[PDB]
Order: structure tokens, then C-alpha cells, then sequence
């Protein structure tokens, strides 16, 4: 199984600036099969990126995510009052699936 | 819209099984190329498989709960069930149904939006 | 009885030859984003299919496989008026279980059409009618002349002979009616996933084709 | 008479041949977004519909459906003079008809050049005339060699053995001049689009190559 | 001693059918991007390497090269119990040791599963075994049908006769099951890899559906 | 005197399998954009024009077209010492002779490597020799087989048998070290164009397979 | 991620061998798509190639080195490593080694990412 | 083998203006196989461009290459303190690999 590491454990930022999340795999990743999921505390798990560069339906464009082999990125490109909260990185590019550790992102 | 609902019994004492049913509104599980899973999440700590099925009756588990997990579906009434044997408070967590994407190809389980 | 046993092979060779042809025309890139059709692996199954039930059982019931066969060898008095009514309708059945069974077997987001032949949407149903008429007449001819006893040039495999017949009639017309030859074959799919367009062509089409084939050969070139 | 037999034997073979042979060749992307083009399929309707006339007609006519053979046979005094002109008439009048009937029926949207042969862009006709030369030289020596009658060694299907040679120079030659070798088969179609660009190549080429086989076969290898 | 021979074939001719088959399933575009699957490719090179072992061995050891044609032959009296066990062991250890030989001569980055069979994820184990048991059933019985001493009507060649039966197997249940048809042939992958999922739908699926051909065709069809 | 006829059919049939076998391989999309490649219009190409020449020249020079073919039957005492250095000598100047041509005809902006046979950059030439070794192995026991005058048992046509066993060997090993199973296909472009990187495999590891089929066929299954 | 580290004798005598060790950490030479070559830069040039290899033991050298370069791999220890022979004055540059990407379906050596 | 040119010798501009560098091959590179390399004087080089097109992970949005044929281009929308350093290009469309000449940076 590929095991994620996603780093770092916490992300310190102001408001409105750029946030960057890196999710390493440690094997090769089939045809960039990685997605994200943002939760808010207390809530259910939600879907933004497909692919590591796809974009769910009804997803704010500041959302974007790129890489290949098995370096993936999720980048903000302004950070907003609700987007300070988890975030999770699965592999679906070898059975069995498998997902992240999480990213908290917190207010400095 | 799809939309999904669970329902259990909330409380289990060790040793029990634990039945959970997810209720599907908005889509058919028959008519539609997607598959249905379910997802916990234990206090403090990440979101963890545990298995899916199709409308045929195929299922795919996770192979650390292989031994445990049983998923079956009722198309009649747009449902699936789970039933986690030999329940310990390891097993404490917060259960979801999703709506889990997969390749046409191969069958096998991609992301999982939309979530319960 | 070898009667018994002659309908039986028909019905048997029938049910297989559908299930495997049909088989390979389903299309796994499913409805979101279908892959290309590969145009060569269609018509070699279709063609190969037929070659090899003719070999398993050509010495048990003749080997026709299709309505439009049955009726030809009926007009040149190869087989009894008796003996081809159950032919058809044997045919008929294997077509709808090999159908049915394709149905049952594959997922339902791969299923699609199941395989019913159509035309084209730019080509008039008159069009279609004469593209069915003249792969049908060299399938046909093709039979009559491996088969026909009187000659002594006959060399290699008869059943690969009319093997390679049926798939060149599918690299031809598969984008302009499907490229049934055969009004059983197009009968079975049409039954399970009740589409009946158009479906008068594929009966009258193949069988005046194969008509014009037996009787030619019969009666005017080799009588 | 056996003589009007074997004429109208090679029109009906030389119509159906050019039919499915050149729908094969159908673009069916259009001119707006072409796909891409299949080199299997193409070569093996060409060489299974040769392999499927010769097993009909072979008895009949001879099963030359070629004109390039014809003249071949007539310099190794094989069919007399009188009899091989009605031959090369009836085999260009199929080619007109069956390449007439394959425009009726294909929509205007793709009927592109209605498979005529042309030379490469960057290859001088002296080249392609070489190269259709060769092409034709490999495949009348095999018609020669399969059919010779003092040979015991012969297995198998002589009229496979024949298409799998058209096959072969298909493989081959069809970026390069389009892979003729047939001059009848390059004359249908061109008579009806009026596309007559480098077609002289397409006689004097197929028909050298043919004579160097015939005549090479029959008095020097086995005389 | 005779017996010593026919084994040792059975043990060649199973490992190159497991290697050059095997080879020509792997994807070269890699893990990270996989090149389109090309089915015809796949089809012809597991249908044309029995049809050459066939010929090679046909003599020699009976040409079985499968585990369920030789249980077939065993219960209809055609190899005896003794001799049917050391088939199955020899065509067991060829198909281990044939695997073996692609995995050392092929790159770590394409080895991939080592063509392995698999049930498609969608497809229930009951499906699946019900497709191993017809594309099995219809190779037994032209098996059965090629050789059978009592007809006179066979004509080409019977080895490549077989070989394109297992084509059409392939041609149609890749996607579903893998088309093994061959409990030898999945048996031998999956101890290199060690991948034993659904791994008894190829021993019970192929031997059922072998056994009813043969007991069908022996007793049944042609007494 | 039949000898010289004999040498020069394999001049000839050397000649023109190698001209349109690596005609097939040129890539039509040049060097900017190159399209992808089919490999079953290689392995067909390959293996049918084999099954042509055979059938072409059997009877005149024994149909080796292969310096490794040739190998075997001197050391088996099928043809004497002198009488092979000659068909060695004839392959190795058709060969040089068809590739020239092919480089004449071809535009420069496709030439490419014209058809020369290279190993894998991950694979070693130790492993590169032993797939040619084995891929010879199995094309000379075919070879062995059906020509073998003590077998009843022998249908179809040999000339076809021995092309399917070269068209799965490509089908195989393209990707591995080029499939070339042949000393003289690989000599021919290599003098051309003057690529000799790895090119002692290409006649050891031919040489050595087509050695122990000849005389493990021989000596020890049908001695 | 993957690191690499050179290691060698940093002052060679004209005519003997310019023995060179990389030793990979991060990543593991067998399993992986990569192959591992050295480059060089004499001082105040550019960048010169000079040789890969891969995990199965073939390699690949600089026509104009390819009679003085040899590269060996010892993927027990997760090292490669570089043997010069006939040093001369001339050979005086910075040496690194990189982790060589290539194409599958040819096995050619493409760019150069990471570096030493 | 393929020779690879690189002018101007050396580039001479202001912080924040554009800059485009030129590497001319003296043959056809098969399938845009073009890469480039910028290397800190004493430091070990690093990739910015493979494929002519493709940009690597975690370099700078202002590095963008693109080109054909023979002629490929590296432009930077705008210079920075650091980008100031020797330039590589490197064909790989035909063995044996080769890199180019180096293309100074200095400011102006």
C-alpha cells in the first residue's frame, strides 16, 4: 500500500495571503491519481480537487492543485476566513486506497 | 441532488455487531455508474476505509477489516447496510456513507464525493 | 433421432456465436468518455465466430447459423420445407438467450446498445437496404461455392473460407447498417432492449440477397 | 456458352471486390477533424476480399480480377488473345460500376477521394512507378507458383495463399503510391472523380512487374 | 520411452506459450503513463502460439497444453488416470517456469502485473465463473470436433484451427475475467507474484465447462 | 544446373522480404511528431511475408531465407557444407540489395533508422541474447515439424504455419531487441546505414536456438 | 526526498584512476524508474556528460569517454560508482552525480533531476 | 550529435525587466526534447524546464520556456536578485545527450 505523508502538521498564515500543502507518496502514483478533501471541524468531509489537477463542481477558483510522480501540491491563491481548517490527500492510484494524515491550518 | 442519510443505533456495548444503514434520495443506485462505501473517522485522528459495494453485489474491503466488515445493498428500497462484528472500543468513531466514484475499466474505487 | 440433433447445434452454435460477437462490440470507456472503436477487432471476432461453429458443428446440422442461409438452401431444394421451419425458429431462440445472457453478465454502465445494428442517420432506409442485399450476396455465394461437391479445386479450410467472408462484410458496412448479414443476429439484441428501428431491412435485405446468390449459382453458373 | 460465363464471372468478381475494398478506405472523421487512419484494416479488406473472389469465381472465369494478370497469362500462352480482351473490358467496366455504386450510397460529408490512388508529396513518379513494379512482381509470381501444375508440394489454400500477397504490398506501399497494383482498381474510381494525376504509372508499372513474373516463373525457374 | 517424451513436450511447449503470450501483454508506456491496451495484439499472440505448439508437439505428446483438456480426455477414456497426472504436473511447472524467464528479462518499471488474470471489479464471482465455463466449453468441443477420426469432412488445418477459437475467447472476456481458459496458464503468474485473488474461478470455471464439451460431444452429439 | 537456381531464389526471396518487412516499420509521422506504433501491422507484415516467399520458392531453393535456418540443416546433414556457404552468401547480399532500395525510395524525412534492430536501453545483451535465443528456438522447430516426411498427421499449409511462428515472435520481442530471429535482416540496414551497436547478439543468439531445435528435434524427440 | 552524496579521493597523480562513490538516501535505486549517471564541469566550461547505468546492471558512456569511463552499481549498499582511467590535466573539473530520468518504451537517457 | 548554440554569450539587464534567452539547435530535436538548467556559480545546477513546455515542481510561475523544431526560448516575466547566473540548455531527442554553451546574467 502507498503510504501519504502530508506536511507540515500545522500551517501558520494571515488571512488573504498564499497557502501551499504538499501530499509525498511513497511509491509512484498511476496516472496522478490523487484527491483532496476539506473538512470543516464537526462537519463531513467535502471534495476539491480529482486527479491533483481537476476541479469539483461548485468549487471556488482560488482552489488549484498540480503535480506528477509522486509530488503533489494544493495551493490558495488567497486565503479566506473559512478556509483555515483540515485538509486530506488520497491515493487512488493502487489498490488499496488510502489517505492522509491531515494539514490543520490555523490563524497566525 | 444526491443526497445520502445514515441511521444506527449509536451505542454498542463490546463484543456486539454494529448495523448502520445508509438511505439514498435524489439518484438510483441501480441506474448510475457509481458505487457505495463507507468511511469512519475516530476522535482525533484521520479518515479510514473500510469497503463499498456495486449494485450487482460485488464488494471491496479493507484488507486490515476484511475479516470484520460485511456490506450488502437493497436496490429495492435504495439502501446498503453494514454490519462490523466483534466490536471494540477501537472502534469508536463517526460513520459515513458516501458516493464512491470508480474507473469503468477496471472497477476499481475512485474519490468519494458527495458525502453523508 | 438426428433430427433432434441437427436443431439442437443450430440452436447451440447460435447461442454461442452471438454471445462472443456481441461481446466484443461493448464499449468500456462507457457513456462519459467512449474509447475509439477498433474496427478490426469487431470484425475479426464476428468472422472467427463463425468460422469456428462451423467447424464444431457443420457435420452435425449443416452449419447455417443464419436465417438467410436456411431460406436459400430452401429455394435450391437442399432441405425440406419441414426441416428449415425449425431451423429459423432455433435460430431465433439462441439468438435471445446468447443476448440475454450478455446482458445479464456485464455491468450497466458498459451495456450501451447491446449491440442492435442501425443505420446511418445520413443514409435513407433505401440505402440500407441495398448495402444489406450485396454483403449478404457474397456471403452466400461464398457457401454454395466451397460446398459444392461437383468441383475438385476446392483446397484449405471450407469453414475459414466463410469466415473470411463475414469480416470483410464488417469491415465494409459497420458505420453504414451495422453490417448484420444475418436477420438473427439483429433479431436477439432487438428483443432484449426493444429497439425496432428500421429492423424490416435486416429481413429483407439478407434474405434477397442470399435468394439471388443460390439461385444464381444453382441455376445458372454451376447447374 | 462457357465463354459468357467466365466474362460475366469477372465483372460481378471485379464489382463486389472494388465495392468493400475501397468503403474500407472511408474516412470517416470528415474533412473537418480526420482520425486517424487504420493500416490493418485497409490491407486486410483488400487481401480477404481478393482470397473470397478467387474461391467463387476461381472455377468459373479463372479468377484473374486483375489486369495486370490477364496480360500476363496471354505472353506465357495461358488464355488466347481474343479471350483476354473481354477480360480487361469486363474488369474495367466493374471497377466504374462498383466504384459508382460506393458513391451513392456514402454521404457527401465523407466521401473524400473515394479511394483513389495517389503518389506520395515528396516522391517522384519514377519512384512510385518502382515502386509499384515490385509490389506487383511478388504477387504474380505467387499466382504462378501456387497454381503451377507440375508441382506436388502444394499445401493448403492456393486462394489464401493469394490474399495474404495482396495483403503484404498493402502493408507496405500505401503511403507510398497507395498500393494499386491492380490497373482496373485504380481506373473505377478515377473515372468517377475525374482525378487522373500520375495515373499512367499505375498502368505501365503493375503491368511490367507482371510480364517480369509471368515470363521469369515460366522459363527460368520452371520451364 | 515414449511416456518420457510426450512429458518433457508438454513441459516445453507450456513454457514458451507462457512467455511469449505473457510478453506481449505488457504495457511499455509504464505505471505513471499507461499506453492504450491494444486487444487484437493480445488475441492473436495467445491464439497463434497454440496453434504453433499444436504443430510442433501435436506428434509427439498430443498437443493438450492445458490443464481442462486433459481432465476432459480422462473421463472420456482417452489418456489414462496415470498418465493425465504427469500432463497436469508437467504443464504447471512450464507455466511457472515460463513466467519466471519474462520476469528477469523484463524492466522493473514494466513488469506491472506479469499478466496475471482478474476479475473485473464490477463483475461478481458468480459471473465471472460463468464466463470462464463458456469460452472453455466452446474450445473443448473444437477440440473434440477437429479430431475426431470418425469424420471425413475436415479440411485445413486442424492446429490452426484451435488457435483461432482461443482468439474469439480473448477477442471477448479480456475485460471481463481475463480469458484465461487455462488453469496452467493463470497458475503460473500468480506463484511469481504472488496474487491469489479469485484464484479457484480458473480451476472449477475451466474444468467444468471442458468436461461438459467432452462429455456432450462423446456421448451425446457423435457416439 | 539446378544449383545456381537454387542460389539465386534465395537472393531474390531475400530480397523482397526484407524490402517490404522494413517498409512496414518506417514511421510515417517523422521526426517532429512521430505517430504511434502499431505493432500488428510489424508482426503481420513480417510474418506474411515469410509465408509468401516460402510459398513462392519452396520448391526451387528449400525456402530458408534465414542464415541461422541454414545453420541447422548443414549441421543435421540436410544440405552439404559447400552448398551452404552459398545461400549464407546469397541472403547477406539480398538483404544489403533491399534495404538500399528501401533508402532510395523513402523520403528523408521519414527514413529514420530504416528498420535497424536494436536492444532495450534497461535490457542488457546478456538478456537480449537470450530472448533472440529462444524466439529462434521455437521459429526452427516449426520448421523441423512440419516438414518432417515420417508425419501423416500434417495439414494445412506449411508455408503459413511457418509465417504465424515469425509473426508471434514480433509480437513478443519488438520491444525487447527488435524480433529479429534472422542474421541477414539485421545485416542488410546495419551495412546501410552503419548501426553495429550490439549486432554480435543478433548472430550468436539466433545461431544458438536454430542449433539445439534442429538437433533436439533430430536426434532426440523424432530421431 | 531523494539526496545524493559524492565521495572520493579529491587529488589523483596523472595516470592512475579517478575512483567515484555516490550513495543514494531517500529513495532506492532498484525500485524506481530512474537510472544514475555522473557529469562533469571543468573549471570556467560547461557542463560535460559522461555515463549512466541502471538497476539491471547496463550502461550507457560519453562516445568521446566511452573508452576510459566504467560504472558499476551496488544496490546492496544503494551506491554507484565511477572508475576513470588515465587521468590527465585536462581531467581537473567538478563532478557530480544525478539521478538520470529516460523514456520506457526505449530506455534513452533524458534530464537531469535532482543533482549532487 | 546534436550541437547545441546559446546567445548572447552573456545578458546584460536592470532588476525587473523581461529577459529571453535562445538555444538554436543545429538539427531537428525530436518531440520538443529540450531542457533547461540554471546553476548558482559554486553550486550544483538545478532543472527549470523539461520538454521545452513543462515547468518543474516548485519553481517559480516566472520561468517559462516554449519552442520547436530548432529554436527554443526561455523568457522570465520579470528578473529578481537571485536569477542573476548561468543558464543551461539540453537536447535529449538523440543520443548522445549534449548541453549547451551557458548563457551569463549580469546586471546591467
Amino acid at each position: 500500500e502507498i503510504v501519504l505523508t502530508q506536511s507540515p502538521g500545522t500551517l501558520s498564515l494571515s488571512p488573504g495571503e498564499r497557502a501551499t500543502l504538499s501530499c509525498r507518496a511513497s511509491q509512484s502514483v498511476s496516472s496522478r491519481s490523487v484527491a483532496w478533501y476539506q473538512q470543516k471541524p464537526g462537519q463531513a468531509p467535502r471534495l476539491l480537487i480529482y486527479g491533483a489537477s481537476n476541479r469539483a463542481t461548485g468549487i471556488p477558483d482560488r482552489f488549484s492543485g498540480s503535480g506528477s510522480g509522486t509530488d503533489f501540491t494544493l495551493t490558495i491563491s488567497r486565503l479566506e476566513p473559512e478556509d483555515f481548517v483540515v485538509f486530506y490527500c488520497q491515493q487512488y492510484g493502487s489498490s488499496p486506497l488510502t489517505f492522509g494524515g491531515g494539514t490543520k491550518v490555523e490563524i497566525k | 441532488q444526491v443526497q445520502l442519510q445514515e441511521s444506527g443505533p449509536g451505542l454498542v456495548k463490546p463484543s456486539q455487531t454494529l448495523p448502520l444503514t445508509c438511505t439514498v434520495s435524489g439518484g438510483y443506485i441501480s441506474s448510475g455508474s457509481h458505487q457505495w462505501g463507507w468511511i469512519r473517522q475516530p476522535a482525533g485522528k484521520g479518515l479510514e476505509w473500510i469497503g463499498r459495494i456495486y449494485t450487482s453485489g460485488s464488494t471491496n474491503y479493507n484488507p486490515s477489516l476484511k475479516s470484520r466488515v460485511t456490506i450488502s445493498v437493497d436496490t429495492s428500497k435504495n439502501q446498503f447496510s453494514l454490519k462490523l462484528s466483534s466490536v471494540t472500543a477501537a472502534d469508536t468513531a463517526v460513520y459515513y456513507c458516501a458516493r464512491v466514484n470508480y474507473d469503468l475499466l477496471t472497477g476499481r474505487a475512485n474519490f468519494f464525493d458527495p458525502w453523508g | 433421432q438426428a433430427f433432434w440433433k441437427a436443431v439442437t447445434a443450430e440452436f447451440l452454435a447460435m447461442l454461442i456465436f452471438v454471445l462472443l460477437s456481441l461481446g466484443s462490440t461493448i464499449n468500456w470507456g462507457g457513456t462519459e468518455k467512449p474509447l475509439p472503436v477498433d474496427m478490426v477487432l469487431i470484425s475479426l471476432c464476428f468472422g472467427l465466430s463463425i468460422a469456428t461453429m462451423v467447424q464444431c458443428f457443420g457435420h452435425i446440422s449443416g452449419g447455417h447459423i443464419n436465417p438467410a442461409v436456411t431460406v436459400a438452401m430452401v429455394c435450391t431444394r437442399k432441405i425440406s420445407i419441414a426441416k428449415s421451419v425449425f431451423y429459423i425458429a432455433a435460430q431465433c431462440l439462441g439468438a435471445i438467450i446468447g443476448a440475454g445472457i450478455l446482458y445479464l453478465v456485464t455491468p450497466p454502465s458498459v451495456v450501451g446498445g447491446l449491440g442492435v445494428t442501425m443505420v446511418h442517420g445520413n443514409l435513407t432506409a433505401g440505402h440500407g437496404l441495398l448495402v444489406e442485399l450485396i454483403i449478404t450476396f457474397q456471403l452466400v455465394f461464398t457457401i454454395f461455392a466451397s460446398c459444392d461437391s461437383k468441383r475438385t479445386d476446392v483446397t484449405g479450410s471450407i469453414a475459414l473460407a466463410i469466415g473470411f467472408s463475414v469480416a470483410i462484410g464488417h469491415l465494409f458496412a459497420i458505420n453504414y447498417t451495422g453490417a448484420s448479414m444475418n436477420p438473427a443476429r439483429s433479431f436477439g439484441p432487438a428483443v432484449i432492449m426493444g429497439n425496432w428501428e428500421n429492423h424490416w431491412i435486416y429481413w429483407v435485405g439478407p434474405i434477397i440477397g442470399a435468394v439471388l446468390a443460390g439461385g444464381l449459382y444453382e441455376y445458372v453458373f454451376c447447374p
